[PDB]
RNA sequence: GCUUGAGUCUCGUAGAGGGGGGUAGAAUUCCAGGUGUAGCGGUGAAAUGCGUAGAGAUCUGGAGGAAUACCGGUGGCGAAGGCGGCCCCCUGGACGAAGACUGACGCUCAGGUGCGAAAGCGUGGGGAGCAAACAGGAUUAGAUACCCUGGUAGUCCACGCCGUAAACGAUGUCGACUUGGAGGUUGUGCCCUUGAGGCGUGGCUUCCGGAGCUAACGCGUUAAGUCGACCGCCUGGGGAGUA
């Protein structure tokens, strides 16, 4: 029983990279903290360009 | 869709002009004629249009952060 | 075998798999590879890795052409397309020019219905 | 009357009986009782892209004031010759000048 | 009566929309924000940047009277857009009188050409110009001693966007954008522009007369995705970019801003990348292969667990050195694509 | 954004190839109104001047002829 | 009698409004030829299918049909249905500025007449692509289905018929009056067009909201607010829009 995982930083950055791919085109559905939504939308566009590599 | 120039080259220009503008009206036109739901898709991407600018606009207001 | 100089290097990229014809500048082919051909088989015709060994597998067997420099033709928007590019860059070519020879019709046949 | 902004495009190797055909078709305008505006040759250029696997056309920009019968006698007769490639007739209201 | 027409016709009479009537006394300053009243609605909350000259302290206590600027009215609550640009119609009265005088003589200091001409600053503000202004002749500052005293003596201005290229040292001698966009072109020509609005994906820094650029996010500094552009640029402020791309169609300059602490990340790699050069840094995530040192100004991943001690595989480097800890590691490898140096702890005194 | 045909006096003629290869892109297609932001008038002048020169070879229909 | 309602005339203005004719480019398919050889195609995976009789790819030429990328705009025009390449011919309507003219010539309208998407029917052509029916392969416990491979009517044109649609704004037409804001489009007037400028003025249109209304949702000067004229329609659900 212990403590949480990558504070939220680049687990924001998963979410959004699994939002990113699996549609969700809003780029509307983040945090609101900068240090959050920043990479939220980081891997929201990481996420793009692995949509156009894939079908 | 064309590219051509000196020793840096070939790659980061091609890849952005040829994927939008090509992966766009491809993968628009691969199949579904419809015939009626450009007419929807449309008035739906256009009504997000304006709820979205409104729908920012006045929530520049405050968020309590 | 010829003893050709340059060459163009056509790239189809659909969907389900990518083919590599890499012909001359005339216009007539000189070596073909598939990413079905190349082991890949289904649904792993459909990866861009599959392009790569591709294009390899023709940028070889068409060595006996002795082509030092091609331009790139792709038609077609699929998974492959640019992993099949960087595998000629990386195969021993010279790259003049690429383009895009993905037909757009004015919107003119019917497409089909397909999907549900 | 009408007016009328013909352009007219020419096969490149027959190029020298356009003299001819300019002097031939406002002859036949002139022959009704209609005025001419411009005369505007542009010469031999460049093809955007290849009309019967041919460039570099040369084109013949007329832009005349004439009737309606005499406009599509004409028009028949830029169809029958194998001389003239793309033809056009445009607009009326008010022809005018120097344009390139 | 008919008083409070005349009166308002005679306070209509008696301001202008820009920042040009002096005219707000300060009326309260805390740091970080100056307020004044120039006969407006509201109070500008005004920040303290656009007061502190050339150095970094204030300079106007309270009854201080400068012009701010107009046109712009209300965006919920609140009056003005800032008095320091005010300060630029100033700047360009001098300029004009040295069109105006024929000639404008002050100082020009000019070190070197972002974008092929030297950079001359007249009082607080730093201009950039077109790379023939800076010398009259050949003569090249670059001999000169460094950010030496002339004045500047106009070579060349743009007149829409505002580049002013001036002339220092050699005291004896004396649709609109859009159709030429071929003079910032080439492929990185250097620009100093003022942002205006950080979209959370942008930051909008466009300056050239009428054109828009946006050094977008991916630039920006030399981290990739967590950087949120507010945090690390400014608002309203003028900057090192340059163009990288201008589309003809779609009219997208896309600028950048990575073209300068890349330089730095450079010279970590050449500095102390010579060859095995020794290094003290401080670990600060060590992901059990490695320790990840990061001292030196940005540059990333570090030692692996191959070295560590002159034992190979068993070492565990949690168990071995710290937590936080500044260390010996040397260099052994710079890589300078892929942004990969290698540092290594094997090199000491046991064998 | 500024229209340039609303800065003239002009009604877009078909011939100036040297402003309408302003507003053609380098692959033959016509540029939007929101991007060279001109008068929604002559942006119909424009397209009607833009095909009658595609049609007189003037301009290309695409890039790939 | 009168001119405000209505209508006519002189200038323009924009528009996928309609009918007929012609023409252009890209693409799909096929045919003939060249190079070349082991796969292609397809899926969530597969197989049916096509290919060593030379396919798929690539190039040259030709034929034929259909639709008109970009512009494309909660843009435009039309009574509604609806109408998108470009050009010509014939033709309807709307709008505005300044005047002139007629003098209530107006509104609505049961019956009637006309127009009326798609499917379909008849006659004659045409047939690229798509695609009911149909065949086959899958999937499934079954699968007369969704998925795949093919594929005929039909989709197209000319002339007739049918006369229905979630024919929808689920809102009959005409007229008057009643706080605002942000836009789009289209004219026009004045002034410093001296600068994409400022102040008004008409038409059509999109959204948000005020009072008021409504069972609420929501409507809100283009009303579902306040009224007037005329017409159509409703009277529990099923049986039944059936006999």
């Amino acid at each position: 029983m212990k403590r949480q995982k990558r504070d939220r930083l680049e687990r924001a950055h998963q979410r959004g990279y699994q939002a990113g791919i699996a549609g969700r085109s809003k780029e509307m559905c983040p945090y609101q903290t900068l240090n959050q939504r920043s990479q939220w939308l980081g891997g929201w566009r990481e996420a793009m360009a692995d949509r156009v590599v894939m079908a | 869709i064309k590219v051509r120039e000196n020793e840096p080259f070939d790659v980061a220009l091609r890849r952005f002009k040829r994927s939008c503008e090509k992966a766009g009206v491809l993968a628009e036109v691969r199949r579904r004629e419809f015939y009626e739901k450009p007419t929807t898709e449309r008035k739906r991407a256009k009504a997000s249009a304006v709820k979205r600018h409104a729908k920012k606009l006045a929530r520049e207001n405050a968020r309590r952060t | 075998r010829k003893q050709v100089s340059d060459g163009v290097a056509h790239i189809h990229a659909s969907f389900n798999n990518t083919i590599v014809t890499i012909t001359d500048r005339q216009g007539n082919a000189l070596g073909w590879a598939t990413a079905g051909g190349s082991g890949f088989r289904g649904s792993r015709k459909s990866t861009p890795f599959a392009a790569q060994v591709a294009a390899e597998r023709c940028a070889d067997a068409v060595k006996e052409y002795g082509i030092k420099n091609l331009e790139v033709m792709v038609k077609g928007p699929g998974p492959g397309r640019e992993s099949t590019i960087r595998a000629l860059n990386a195969a021993g070519f010279r790259i003049t020019n690429i383009t895009d020879v993905t037909p757009i019709p004015h919107n003119g046949c019917r497409p089909p219905k397909k999907r549900r | 009357m009408r007016h009328y902004e013909i352009v007219f495009m020419v096969h490149p190797d027959q190029s020298e009986q356009v003299p001819g055909m300019i002097e031939r078709y406002t002859a036949a305008i002139t022959g009704a009782e209609g005025k001419i505006h411009r005369l505007e040759d542009w010469g031999r250029r460049q093809l955007a892209y290849p009309i019967n696997k041919l460039h570099k056309a040369h084109y013949v920009l007329m832009n005349v004031e004439a009737p309606q019968e005499v406009i599509d006698e004409l028009e028949t007769t830029f169809r029958f010759n194998d001389a003239v490639i793309r033809s056009m007739v445009m607009r009326t209201k008010h022809a005018v000048t120097e344009a390139s | 009566e008919s008083f409070a027409q005349l009166f308002e016709e005679s306070l209509k009479e008696i301001e202008t929309r820009p920042g040009s009537i002096v005219r707000g006394v300060v009326v309260a300053i805390d740091k970080d924000v100056v307020l004044v009243d120039a006969g407006l609605k509201s109070e500008s909350a005004i920040p303290a940047e656009q007061f502190k000259n050339a150095q970094g302290e204030l300079e106007i206590q309270v009854g201080d009277e400068v012009d701010v600027a107009l046109d712009a009215v209300e965006d919920g609550f609140g009056e003005t857009l800032l008095s320091r640009e005010k300060a630029k119609r100033h700047e360009a009265w001098i300029t004009l009188e040295k069109a105006y005088e024929d000639a404008e003589t002050v100082t020009g200091v000019i070190n070197g050409k972002v974008k092929g001409g030297f950079t001359v600053e007249l009082n607080g503000i730093r201009a950039f110009l077109p790379g023939s202004l800076v010398d009259v002749r050949p003569v090249r500052d670059t001999l000169h001693l460094e950010g030496k005293e002339l004045e500047f003596k106009v070579i060349k201005l743009d007149q829409k966007r505002n580049n002013v290229v001036v002339s220092r040292r050699a005291v004896i001698e004396s649709e609109d954008p859009w159709v030429a966009i071929a003079k910032r072109y080439p492929e990185g020509t250097k620009l100093t522009g003022r942002v205006t609005n950080l979209t959370d994906y942008g930051c909008f820094v466009e300056i050239e007369e009428g054109v828009e650029g946006l050094v977008h996010v991916s630039e920006m500094d030399w981290t990739n995705k967590n950087i949120h552009p507010s945090k690390v640029v400014n608002v309203g402020d003028v900057v090192e970019v340059m163009v990288l791309d201008i589309d003809e169609e779609r009219r997208r300059i896309s600028l950048g801003l990575k073209q300068c602490k890349a330089n730095p990340w450079q010279q970590f790699a050449e500095t102390h990348n010579k060859g095995d050069r020794v290094e003290g840094k401080i670990k600060s995530i060590t992901d059990f292969g490695i320790f990840i040192g990061l001292d030196g100004g940005i540059d990333g991943l570090v030692h692996l667990s191959d070295i560590s001690w002159n034992v190979a595989g068993e070492e565990a480097v949690r168990e071995y050195k710290k937590g936080d800890e500044i260390a010996a590691v040397v260099l052994q490898v710079d890589a300078e694509r892929e942004r990969i140096s290698l540092g290594v702890k094997q090199l000491a005194e046991d064998p | 954004f500024c229209r340039f045909t609303a800065e003239g006096v002009q009604e877009i003629d078909y011939k100036d190839i040297a402003t309408l290869k302003n507003y053609i892109t380098e692959s033959g297609k016509i540029v939007p109104s929101r991007i060279t932001g001109t008068r929604a008038k002559y942006q119909r002048q424009l397209a009607r001047a833009i095909k009658r020169a595609r049609y007189l070879s003037l301009l290309p229909y695409t890039d790939r002829h």
